């Protein structure tokens, strides 16, 4: 049904930083979202066809409170429009600029919330392969929105070996060019939970060579002002053997998380 | 000239409002029909 026609363009979102992403709403309904319009000339000229059908298919079969949602798409001879869910607090990324760091309260909250997305994701054999700061959208309470799938992978079997993500955030069994799993994922929740607490990521380094041989070593060096319960949960998450670290319900039940958790979930009915 | 919905407080209150007073999003935007490469353009995941 749905075509351009239907929408209202409010005002253009990021200043291209993004791509062409606009605040718009239905003209019938008045219901907000964010619209992103692709040029297929420009996805053909970067061979993305394949990752596009990908994404939109992943994104199509989640929907949970704290993954941005993709209501539709539709295309005309020249586009590709994405309905996506609007996001009101905008980019956790710029939040983190204002303090350059977060507190237990704000931390623990996203926390909750990237397992609990994570759960759903992996119980629907979809894993994320990119958790991390920039990812992260902000709904009207400030819930964490899990908002790119650029990474992302339906593996029923969940078995992958393709080098994914952002350096500062890689898994070690993914440097080695090992066989991985879902648990690619609790990696990266524990690299997050540092970076959001300390203002830095933990294996930050001045090159690509440096930073591998940091991840390789788990050389975690923590502040002596970081929290006691953090640490903790951090240091169960950075493991290098994938089966030892804190699974995703136990993260949910972590005294840390428990303590300082303050999330809301969205209304509905 | 950004419209006068799409900012200030006329934005914060129709967020607000959208939040709390969720539609129905089917009957808004139907189905997610499955992706043909073919019509836009021209392994075990696609098995849910
Ligand atoms: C897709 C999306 C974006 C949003 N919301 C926003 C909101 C926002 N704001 C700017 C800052 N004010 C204070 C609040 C609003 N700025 C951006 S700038 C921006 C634009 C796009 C993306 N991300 C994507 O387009 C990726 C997901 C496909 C991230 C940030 N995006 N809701 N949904």
């Amino acid at each position: 049904r749905l075509t351009v026609d239907d929408f209202e363009i409010g005002r253009p979102l990021g200043k291209g930083k993004f791509g062409n992403v606009y605040l718009a709403r239905l003209k019938e309904s008045h219901f907000i979202v964010a619209l992103k319009v692709l040029f297929k000339s420009q996805i053909e000229k970067e061979g993305l066809e394949h990752q596009l059908r990908r994404e939109i298919e992943i994104q199509a079969h989640l929907q949970h409170p704290n993954i941005l949602r993709l209501y539709n798409y539709f295309h005309d001879a020249r586009r590709v429009y994405l309905i996506l869910e609007y996001a009101p607090r905008g980019e956790l990324y710029k939040e983190l600029q204002k303090s350059d760091k977060l507190d237990e309260q704000r931390t623990a909250t996203i926390i909750e919330e990237l397992a609990d997305a994570l759960t759903y994701c992996h119980d629907k054999k979809v894993i994320h392969r990119d958790i991390k700061p920039e990812n992260l959208l902000l709904g009207f309470r400030g819930e964490v929105k899990i908002a790119d799938f650029g990474w992302s992978v339906h593996t029923p079997s969940l078995r992958r070996k393709t080098m994914c993500g952002t350096l500062d955030y890689l898994p070690p069994e993914m440097i080695e060019g090992r066989t991985y799993d879902e648990k690619v994922d609790l990696w990266c929740i524990g690299v997050l939970c540092y970076e959001l607490l300390v203002g830095y990521p933990p294996f930050e380094s001045a090159s690509h060579s440096e930073t591998y041989r940091r991840i390789l070593k788990v050389d975690v060096r923590f502040p002596l002002s970081m929290p006691l319960g953090a640490r903790d949960l951090i240091s169960r998450l950075l493991r290098y053997q994938p089966l030892e670290r804190l699974p995703l319900a136990q993260i949910l039940k972590h005294p840390w998380v428990q303590a300082h958790s303050r999330r809301v979930l969205p209304p509905c009915a | 000239p950004i419209p006068t919905w799409a900012r200030g407080t006329p934005l914060s209150q129709a967020i607000i409002h959208q939040y709390y007073h969720p539609p129905n999003l089917l009957e808004l935007f139907g189905t997610i029909l499955p992706l043909d490469l073919e019509d836009i353009f021209k392994t075990s995941s696609a098995v849910w």
